Protein backbone atom coordinates (compact mmCIF):
# COMPACT_ATOMS: atom_id res chain seq x y z
CA UNK A 1 0.00 0.00 0.00
CA UNK A 2 1.47 3.69 -0.94
CA UNK A 3 1.56 6.27 1.19
CA UNK A 4 -1.77 8.82 1.05
CA UNK A 5 0.63 12.04 1.65
CA UNK A 6 2.72 11.11 -1.36
CA UNK A 7 0.52 11.33 -4.53
CA UNK A 8 3.57 9.92 -6.01
CA UNK A 9 3.10 6.71 -5.09
CA UNK A 10 -0.22 6.87 -6.56
CA UNK A 11 -0.93 8.87 -9.02
CA UNK A 12 -0.05 9.17 -12.44
CA UNK A 13 1.11 11.43 -15.04
CA UNK A 14 0.00 8.87 -17.99
CA UNK A 15 -3.30 9.80 -19.94
CA UNK A 16 -6.45 8.49 -18.32
CA UNK A 17 -7.11 6.63 -21.54
CA UNK A 18 -4.26 5.08 -22.37
CA UNK A 19 -4.04 4.28 -19.34
CA UNK A 20 -7.78 2.03 -19.53
CA UNK A 21 -6.18 0.37 -22.73
CA UNK A 22 -3.34 -1.30 -20.71
CA UNK A 23 -5.55 -2.99 -18.36
CA UNK A 24 -8.56 -4.21 -20.74
CA UNK A 25 -10.85 -2.00 -19.44
CA UNK A 26 -12.76 -0.96 -22.54
CA UNK A 27 -12.92 -4.38 -24.14
CA UNK A 28 -14.09 -5.22 -20.57
CA UNK A 29 -17.88 -5.85 -20.83
CA UNK A 30 -20.14 -4.84 -17.53
CA UNK A 31 -19.50 -7.28 -14.48
CA UNK A 32 -22.01 -9.28 -13.18
CA UNK A 33 -22.30 -10.49 -9.35
CA UNK A 34 -24.35 -13.30 -8.35
CA UNK A 35 -26.78 -12.65 -5.28
CA UNK A 36 -29.20 -14.84 -3.34
CA UNK A 37 -32.77 -13.78 -4.11
CA UNK A 38 -33.69 -13.32 0.00
CA UNK B 1 -31.71 -19.00 -5.59
CA UNK B 2 -28.01 -16.89 -7.14
CA UNK B 3 -30.00 -14.78 -9.72
CA UNK B 4 -26.99 -12.56 -12.03
CA UNK B 5 -26.60 -9.06 -11.48
CA UNK B 6 -24.80 -7.32 -13.94
CA UNK B 7 -23.44 -3.59 -13.79
CA UNK B 8 -24.86 -1.16 -16.63
CA UNK B 9 -23.38 1.71 -17.70
CA UNK B 10 -25.96 5.03 -17.29
CA UNK B 11 -26.71 7.30 -19.58
CA UNK B 12 -25.52 10.29 -16.85
CA UNK B 13 -23.11 8.46 -15.21
CA UNK B 14 -23.04 11.16 -12.64
CA UNK B 15 -23.94 14.22 -11.25
CA UNK B 16 -21.71 17.09 -9.38
CA UNK B 17 -22.61 19.19 -7.16
CA UNK B 18 -20.86 22.37 -5.86
CA UNK B 19 -20.09 24.34 -3.07
CA UNK B 20 -18.24 26.72 -1.19
CA UNK B 21 -17.85 25.60 2.19
CA UNK B 22 -21.19 24.37 3.72
CA UNK B 23 -23.03 26.45 1.18
CA UNK B 24 -24.05 24.21 -1.96
CA UNK B 25 -23.78 26.58 -5.09
CA UNK B 26 -25.39 26.69 -7.98
CA UNK B 27 -27.49 23.61 -9.72
CA UNK B 28 -26.52 19.95 -10.12
CA UNK B 29 -24.46 19.42 -12.86
CA UNK B 30 -24.93 15.98 -14.73
CA UNK B 31 -22.34 14.26 -16.48
CA UNK B 32 -23.22 12.92 -19.58
CA UNK B 33 -19.91 12.51 -21.82
CA UNK B 34 -17.05 10.55 -21.44
CA UNK B 35 -14.31 13.23 -20.91
CA UNK B 36 -15.37 16.72 -19.29
CA UNK B 37 -13.91 19.32 -16.93
CA UNK B 38 -15.09 21.19 -13.61
CA UNK B 39 -13.38 24.63 -13.81
CA UNK B 40 -13.92 28.37 -12.79
CA UNK B 41 -13.85 29.62 -15.83
CA UNK B 42 -16.96 32.16 -16.73
CA UNK B 43 -18.04 30.32 -20.05
CA UNK B 44 -21.45 28.60 -19.47
CA UNK B 45 -21.50 25.01 -18.66
CA UNK B 46 -22.38 22.46 -20.91
CA UNK B 47 -22.53 18.35 -21.49
CA UNK B 48 -18.65 18.68 -21.55
CA UNK B 49 -17.73 21.28 -19.17
CA UNK B 50 -19.13 22.74 -15.70
CA UNK B 51 -17.71 26.06 -15.34
CA UNK B 52 -18.18 27.69 -12.08
CA UNK B 53 -17.09 31.06 -12.81
CA UNK B 54 -20.42 31.97 -13.31
CA UNK B 55 -21.98 30.87 -10.36
CA UNK B 56 -22.84 33.14 -7.19
CA UNK B 57 -23.25 33.07 -4.06
CA UNK B 58 -25.07 35.98 -1.98
CA UNK B 59 -22.39 34.64 0.81
CA UNK B 60 -19.36 34.56 -0.97
CA UNK B 61 -16.36 36.12 0.91
CA UNK B 62 -13.32 36.93 -0.14
CA UNK B 63 -11.81 33.99 1.32
CA UNK B 64 -13.91 31.86 -1.44
CA UNK B 65 -13.82 34.00 -4.19
CA UNK B 66 -9.94 34.42 -3.75
CA UNK B 67 -9.78 30.48 -4.11
CA UNK B 68 -12.22 30.21 -6.59
CA UNK B 69 -9.73 32.43 -8.96
CA UNK B 70 -7.28 29.59 -8.77
CA UNK B 71 -9.66 26.82 -9.97
CA UNK B 72 -9.26 27.91 -13.67
CA UNK B 73 -8.79 24.72 -15.82
CA UNK B 74 -10.14 22.64 -12.84
CA UNK B 75 -10.21 18.88 -13.21
CA UNK B 76 -10.98 16.47 -16.38
CA UNK B 77 -13.30 13.70 -15.42
CA UNK B 78 -13.00 10.92 -17.73
CA UNK B 79 -15.14 7.76 -17.00
CA UNK B 80 -14.68 4.45 -19.20
CA UNK B 81 -15.18 0.86 -18.32
CA UNK B 82 -16.97 1.80 -15.42
CA UNK B 83 -13.55 3.29 -14.20
CA UNK B 84 -13.22 6.82 -13.00
CA UNK B 85 -9.98 9.19 -13.22
CA UNK B 86 -9.92 13.15 -11.94
CA UNK B 87 -6.70 15.04 -13.66
CA UNK B 88 -5.76 18.05 -11.89
CA UNK B 89 -5.51 20.41 -15.03
CA UNK B 90 -5.49 23.27 -12.46
CA UNK B 91 -2.87 24.67 -11.22
CA UNK B 92 -3.69 24.22 -7.77
CA UNK B 93 -3.63 20.78 -6.49
CA UNK B 94 -6.88 19.30 -6.20
CA UNK B 95 -7.98 17.04 -3.00
CA UNK B 96 -10.07 13.53 -3.30
CA UNK B 97 -12.45 11.74 -0.73
CA UNK B 98 -13.05 8.76 -2.49
CA UNK B 99 -14.34 5.47 -0.37
CA UNK B 100 -12.86 3.13 -3.17
CA UNK B 101 -9.35 4.46 -2.78
CA UNK B 102 -9.00 4.77 0.59
CA UNK B 103 -10.15 0.90 0.40
CA UNK B 104 -7.69 -0.53 -1.88
CA UNK B 105 -4.07 1.45 -0.72
CA UNK B 106 -5.03 0.42 2.42
CA UNK B 107 -5.61 3.97 3.36
CA UNK B 108 -7.75 4.74 6.83
CA UNK B 109 -10.98 5.39 6.25
CA UNK B 110 -12.40 9.05 5.29
CA UNK B 111 -8.98 10.12 4.26
CA UNK B 112 -7.80 12.76 1.21
CA UNK B 113 -5.37 12.46 -0.79
CA UNK B 114 -3.91 15.28 -3.03
CA UNK B 115 -4.11 14.83 -7.01
CA UNK B 116 -1.67 17.63 -7.74
CA UNK B 117 -1.08 19.63 -11.01
CA UNK B 118 -0.59 17.37 -14.33
CA UNK B 119 -1.35 14.41 -12.31
CA UNK B 120 -4.51 12.45 -12.24
CA UNK B 121 -5.92 9.45 -10.12
CA UNK B 122 -8.41 6.72 -10.93
CA UNK B 123 -10.99 7.58 -8.10
CA UNK B 124 -13.53 4.52 -9.05
CA UNK B 125 -11.95 1.34 -9.70
CA UNK B 126 -15.71 -0.42 -11.29
CA UNK B 127 -13.83 -4.00 -11.01
CA UNK B 128 -12.87 -3.31 -7.35
CA UNK B 129 -16.35 -2.21 -6.69
CA UNK B 130 -17.75 -5.55 -8.23
CA UNK B 131 -15.38 -7.84 -6.07
CA UNK B 132 -16.76 -5.90 -2.62
CA UNK B 133 -20.21 -5.93 -4.58
CA UNK B 134 -19.88 -9.47 -4.79
CA UNK B 135 -18.62 -10.28 -1.70
CA UNK B 136 -20.72 -8.01 0.41
CA UNK B 137 -23.86 -9.90 -1.07
CA UNK B 138 -22.60 -12.91 0.75
CA UNK B 139 -23.20 -10.89 4.39
CA UNK B 140 -26.27 -9.74 3.53
CA UNK B 141 -27.95 -5.97 2.85
CA UNK B 142 -26.71 -4.18 5.42
CA UNK B 143 -23.24 -4.95 3.99
CA UNK B 144 -23.96 -4.65 0.92
CA UNK B 145 -25.94 -0.54 1.37
CA UNK B 146 -22.37 -0.13 2.91
CA UNK B 147 -20.89 0.36 -0.21
CA UNK B 148 -23.30 3.23 -1.30
CA UNK B 149 -20.87 5.54 0.51
CA UNK B 150 -18.40 4.57 -2.50
CA UNK B 151 -20.44 5.63 -5.00
CA UNK B 152 -20.09 9.49 -3.66
CA UNK B 153 -16.81 11.00 -3.98
CA UNK B 154 -16.27 14.60 -2.26
CA UNK B 155 -12.95 17.12 -4.33
CA UNK B 156 -12.07 20.09 -3.36
CA UNK B 157 -10.17 22.38 -5.47
CA UNK B 158 -6.78 24.76 -4.16
CA UNK B 159 -7.31 23.86 -0.60
CA UNK B 160 -7.17 20.32 1.28
CA UNK B 161 -9.35 18.90 4.55
CA UNK B 162 -9.06 15.79 6.56
CA UNK B 163 -7.22 14.89 9.74
CA UNK B 164 -3.57 16.00 10.00
CA UNK B 165 -5.51 19.10 8.62
CA UNK B 166 -6.04 22.84 9.58
CA UNK B 167 -9.62 22.17 8.18
CA UNK B 168 -11.43 19.21 9.26
CA UNK B 169 -14.23 18.64 7.59
CA UNK B 170 -15.27 19.11 3.61
CA UNK B 171 -17.69 21.61 4.70
CA UNK B 172 -14.92 23.99 6.16
CA UNK B 173 -13.24 24.11 2.76
CA UNK B 174 -13.31 27.40 -0.14
CA UNK B 175 -14.50 25.19 -3.05
CA UNK B 176 -15.61 21.75 -3.67
CA UNK B 177 -17.89 19.26 -5.18
CA UNK B 178 -19.39 16.11 -4.64
CA UNK B 179 -19.91 13.57 -7.23
CA UNK B 180 -22.77 10.41 -7.51
CA UNK B 181 -21.55 7.47 -9.58
CA UNK B 182 -25.00 6.33 -10.70
CA UNK B 183 -23.65 3.63 -12.66
CA UNK B 184 -22.22 1.83 -9.43
CA UNK B 185 -25.47 2.89 -7.49
CA UNK B 186 -28.08 1.77 -10.45
CA UNK B 187 -26.10 -1.87 -9.81
CA UNK B 188 -26.04 -1.06 -6.23
CA UNK B 189 -29.67 -0.74 -6.22
CA UNK B 190 -30.84 -3.79 -8.28
CA UNK B 191 -28.38 -6.07 -6.26
CA UNK B 192 -30.49 -4.87 -3.17
CA UNK B 193 -33.54 -5.72 -5.18
CA UNK B 194 -32.86 -8.84 -6.23
CA UNK B 195 -32.13 -9.87 -2.88
CA UNK B 196 -34.75 -7.60 -1.80
CA UNK B 197 -37.72 -9.83 -3.63
CA UNK C 1 -48.37 11.89 14.06
CA UNK C 2 -45.48 12.37 15.91
CA UNK C 3 -45.03 9.82 18.93
CA UNK C 4 -42.63 9.95 21.54
CA UNK C 5 -39.76 7.67 21.91
CA UNK C 6 -37.51 7.42 25.55
CA UNK C 7 -34.05 6.35 25.53
CA UNK C 8 -33.95 3.70 27.81
CA UNK C 9 -31.10 1.89 29.70
CA UNK C 10 -30.56 -1.33 28.84
CA UNK C 11 -29.60 -3.75 31.45
CA UNK C 12 -26.31 -4.77 29.86
CA UNK C 13 -25.25 -1.29 28.57
CA UNK C 14 -22.45 -2.57 25.96
CA UNK C 15 -20.61 -5.78 24.95
CA UNK C 16 -16.87 -5.41 24.17
CA UNK C 17 -15.10 -7.55 21.73
CA UNK C 18 -11.17 -8.00 21.75
CA UNK C 19 -8.52 -8.04 18.88
CA UNK C 20 -5.08 -8.69 18.27
CA UNK C 21 -4.60 -7.04 14.71
CA UNK C 22 -7.31 -8.53 12.32
CA UNK C 23 -8.20 -11.72 14.64
CA UNK C 24 -10.93 -11.50 17.21
CA UNK C 25 -9.21 -12.93 20.59
CA UNK C 26 -11.62 -14.20 23.37
CA UNK C 27 -15.71 -14.48 24.26
CA UNK C 28 -17.78 -11.01 23.51
CA UNK C 29 -17.50 -9.24 27.34
CA UNK C 30 -21.00 -7.85 28.25
CA UNK C 31 -20.89 -4.78 30.69
CA UNK C 32 -23.55 -5.14 33.35
CA UNK C 33 -22.05 -2.45 35.92
CA UNK C 34 -21.27 1.34 35.82
CA UNK C 35 -18.39 1.08 36.42
CA UNK C 36 -15.55 -1.00 35.05
CA UNK C 37 -12.43 -1.75 33.23
CA UNK C 38 -10.93 -3.36 30.42
CA UNK C 39 -7.37 -5.09 31.91
CA UNK C 40 -4.62 -7.47 30.58
CA UNK C 41 -4.46 -9.10 33.88
CA UNK C 42 -4.03 -12.69 33.96
CA UNK C 43 -7.10 -13.05 36.30
CA UNK C 44 -10.55 -14.20 35.26
CA UNK C 45 -12.98 -11.99 34.20
CA UNK C 46 -16.07 -10.93 35.85
CA UNK C 47 -19.52 -8.66 36.06
CA UNK C 48 -16.59 -5.93 36.90
CA UNK C 49 -13.39 -6.54 34.73
CA UNK C 50 -12.71 -7.84 31.43
CA UNK C 51 -9.44 -9.38 31.96
CA UNK C 52 -7.06 -10.26 28.82
CA UNK C 53 -3.89 -11.49 29.98
CA UNK C 54 -6.13 -14.97 29.92
CA UNK C 55 -6.49 -14.77 26.64
CA UNK C 56 -5.06 -17.13 24.00
CA UNK C 57 -4.41 -16.32 20.45
CA UNK C 58 -2.72 -19.14 18.39
CA UNK C 59 -1.39 -16.81 16.08
CA UNK C 60 -0.43 -14.43 18.38
CA UNK C 61 3.11 -13.33 17.66
CA UNK C 62 6.02 -11.00 19.31
CA UNK C 63 4.57 -8.06 18.88
CA UNK C 64 1.19 -8.40 19.67
CA UNK C 65 2.23 -10.42 23.57
CA UNK C 66 4.95 -8.09 23.73
CA UNK C 67 2.06 -5.10 23.42
CA UNK C 68 -0.06 -7.38 25.13
CA UNK C 69 1.95 -6.59 28.47
CA UNK C 70 1.28 -3.39 28.71
CA UNK C 71 -2.17 -2.97 28.98
CA UNK C 72 -1.86 -3.41 32.53
CA UNK C 73 -4.91 -1.86 34.39
CA UNK C 74 -6.06 -0.69 31.24
CA UNK C 75 -9.12 1.42 30.98
CA UNK C 76 -12.14 2.06 33.09
CA UNK C 77 -15.14 2.48 31.28
CA UNK C 78 -18.28 4.38 33.37
CA UNK C 79 -21.91 4.32 32.00
CA UNK C 80 -24.07 7.23 33.96
CA UNK C 81 -26.76 8.97 32.62
CA UNK C 82 -26.35 7.23 29.73
CA UNK C 83 -22.86 8.98 29.21
CA UNK C 84 -20.10 6.83 28.60
CA UNK C 85 -16.43 7.72 29.90
CA UNK C 86 -13.30 6.05 29.05
CA UNK C 87 -10.07 6.44 32.03
CA UNK C 88 -6.65 5.09 31.00
CA UNK C 89 -5.58 3.44 34.02
CA UNK C 90 -2.63 2.45 32.27
CA UNK C 91 0.60 3.57 31.85
CA UNK C 92 0.48 3.31 28.48
CA UNK C 93 -1.56 5.58 26.58
CA UNK C 94 -5.20 4.54 24.66
CA UNK C 95 -6.81 5.56 21.23
CA UNK C 96 -10.20 5.91 20.54
CA UNK C 97 -12.32 6.20 17.55
CA UNK C 98 -15.38 7.56 18.62
CA UNK C 99 -18.24 8.92 15.93
CA UNK C 100 -19.67 10.36 19.17
CA UNK C 101 -16.73 12.88 19.77
CA UNK C 102 -15.36 13.26 16.23
CA UNK C 103 -19.35 14.81 16.07
CA UNK C 104 -18.57 17.57 18.60
CA UNK C 105 -15.51 18.68 18.66
CA UNK C 106 -15.51 19.38 14.70
CA UNK C 107 -12.88 16.59 14.06
CA UNK C 108 -12.37 14.72 11.04
CA UNK C 109 -14.73 11.69 10.44
CA UNK C 110 -12.88 8.66 11.43
CA UNK C 111 -10.61 9.83 13.78
CA UNK C 112 -9.00 8.19 16.60
CA UNK C 113 -7.87 10.14 19.65
CA UNK C 114 -5.47 9.63 22.21
CA UNK C 115 -6.19 9.16 25.90
CA UNK C 116 -3.07 9.45 27.52
CA UNK C 117 -2.70 7.65 31.12
CA UNK C 118 -4.58 9.06 34.26
CA UNK C 119 -6.79 11.34 32.04
CA UNK C 120 -10.38 10.27 31.01
CA UNK C 121 -12.91 11.04 27.99
CA UNK C 122 -16.53 11.29 27.77
CA UNK C 123 -16.55 8.68 24.79
CA UNK C 124 -20.23 9.00 24.70
CA UNK C 125 -22.91 11.80 25.04
CA UNK C 126 -26.23 10.64 24.98
CA UNK C 127 -27.78 13.83 25.38
CA UNK C 128 -25.92 15.26 22.48
CA UNK C 129 -26.84 11.96 20.43
CA UNK C 130 -30.34 12.27 21.25
CA UNK C 131 -29.85 15.64 19.57
CA UNK C 132 -28.65 14.24 16.53
CA UNK C 133 -31.31 11.46 16.75
CA UNK C 134 -33.93 14.72 17.00
CA UNK C 135 -32.81 16.48 14.56
CA UNK C 136 -32.21 12.83 12.54
CA UNK C 137 -35.54 11.64 12.69
CA UNK C 138 -36.80 14.05 10.65
CA UNK C 139 -34.90 13.55 7.74
CA UNK C 140 -35.52 10.49 7.30
CA UNK C 141 -34.82 6.34 7.73
CA UNK C 142 -31.60 6.75 6.42
CA UNK C 143 -30.26 9.64 7.87
CA UNK C 144 -31.18 7.93 11.35
CA UNK C 145 -29.81 4.92 10.37
CA UNK C 146 -26.79 6.49 10.07
CA UNK C 147 -26.46 7.23 13.55
CA UNK C 148 -25.93 3.38 14.06
CA UNK C 149 -22.11 3.85 13.42
CA UNK C 150 -21.95 6.07 16.77
CA UNK C 151 -23.27 3.55 18.78
CA UNK C 152 -19.48 1.68 17.82
CA UNK C 153 -16.61 2.61 19.23
CA UNK C 154 -13.04 1.47 19.06
CA UNK C 155 -10.01 1.46 20.93
CA UNK C 156 -6.73 -0.10 21.07
CA UNK C 157 -4.01 0.24 23.95
CA UNK C 158 -0.66 1.43 23.73
CA UNK C 159 -0.37 1.71 19.82
CA UNK C 160 -2.83 4.52 18.35
CA UNK C 161 -3.84 4.24 14.22
CA UNK C 162 -5.36 6.62 11.79
CA UNK C 163 -4.52 9.03 9.34
CA UNK C 164 -1.14 11.03 10.30
CA UNK C 165 -0.32 7.22 11.42
CA UNK C 166 1.40 4.30 10.69
CA UNK C 167 -1.15 1.97 11.23
CA UNK C 168 -3.87 2.97 9.01
CA UNK C 169 -6.50 0.86 10.32
CA UNK C 170 -7.79 -0.61 13.66
CA UNK C 171 -7.15 -3.66 12.21
CA UNK C 172 -3.37 -3.22 12.18
CA UNK C 173 -3.22 -2.47 15.85
CA UNK C 174 -1.37 -5.06 18.11
CA UNK C 175 -4.30 -4.79 20.77
CA UNK C 176 -7.82 -3.14 20.63
CA UNK C 177 -11.62 -3.91 21.50
CA UNK C 178 -15.11 -2.55 20.18
CA UNK C 179 -17.61 -1.52 22.17
CA UNK C 180 -20.94 -1.60 21.19
CA UNK C 181 -23.72 0.80 23.18
CA UNK C 182 -26.83 -0.97 23.49
CA UNK C 183 -28.81 1.84 25.25
CA UNK C 184 -28.41 4.24 21.80
CA UNK C 185 -29.02 1.47 19.57
CA UNK C 186 -32.28 -0.19 21.41
CA UNK C 187 -33.31 3.50 21.29
CA UNK C 188 -32.44 3.98 17.51
CA UNK C 189 -33.90 0.55 17.19
CA UNK C 190 -37.37 2.09 18.58
CA UNK C 191 -37.29 5.01 16.81
CA UNK C 192 -36.98 3.20 13.32
CA UNK C 193 -39.80 1.26 14.49
CA UNK C 194 -42.02 3.89 14.99
CA UNK C 195 -41.10 5.29 11.82
CA UNK C 196 -41.39 2.05 10.57
CA UNK C 197 -44.65 1.19 11.46
CA UNK D 1 -13.47 23.08 18.32
CA UNK D 2 -10.17 21.70 20.16
CA UNK D 3 -7.25 20.34 18.21
CA UNK D 4 -7.75 16.24 18.31
CA UNK D 5 -4.01 15.87 18.50
CA UNK D 6 -4.08 17.86 21.77
CA UNK D 7 -5.90 15.54 24.64
CA UNK D 8 -5.09 18.66 27.00
CA UNK D 9 -7.99 20.34 24.71
CA UNK D 10 -10.64 17.61 25.59
CA UNK D 11 -9.81 15.54 28.20
CA UNK D 12 -9.93 15.48 32.09
CA UNK D 13 -8.48 14.89 35.09
CA UNK D 14 -11.71 15.15 36.70
CA UNK D 15 -12.82 11.93 37.99
CA UNK D 16 -15.78 11.02 35.54
CA UNK D 17 -18.56 10.72 38.03
CA UNK D 18 -17.13 14.17 39.78
CA UNK D 19 -17.88 15.73 36.24
CA UNK D 20 -21.41 13.44 35.75
CA UNK D 21 -22.11 15.33 38.82
CA UNK D 22 -21.85 18.89 37.76
CA UNK D 23 -24.11 18.46 34.69
CA UNK D 24 -27.15 16.74 36.17
CA UNK D 25 -26.40 13.79 34.28
CA UNK D 26 -27.88 11.90 37.37
CA UNK D 27 -30.56 13.81 38.08
CA UNK D 28 -31.44 13.85 34.52
CA UNK D 29 -34.20 11.07 33.43
CA UNK D 30 -33.72 9.43 30.07
CA UNK D 31 -34.42 11.91 26.64
CA UNK D 32 -37.20 11.47 24.28
CA UNK D 33 -37.39 12.34 20.72
CA UNK D 34 -40.73 12.36 18.93
CA UNK D 35 -40.90 10.46 15.45
CA UNK D 36 -43.35 10.78 12.85
CA UNK D 37 -44.97 7.40 12.67
CA UNK D 38 -44.32 7.03 8.90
Amino acid sequence: SPNPNNPAEYCSTIPPLQQAQASGALSSPPPTVMVPVG
Amino acid sequence: DLQPVTYCEPAFWCSISYYELNQRVGETFHASQPSMTVDGFTDPSNSERFCLGLLSNVNRNAAVELTRRHIGRGVRLYYIGGEVFAECLSDSAIFVQSPNCNQRYGWHPATVCKIPPGCNLKIFNNQEFAALLAQSVNQGFEAVYQLTRMCTIRMSFVKGWGAEYRRQTVTSTPCWIELHLNGPLQWLDKVLTQMGS
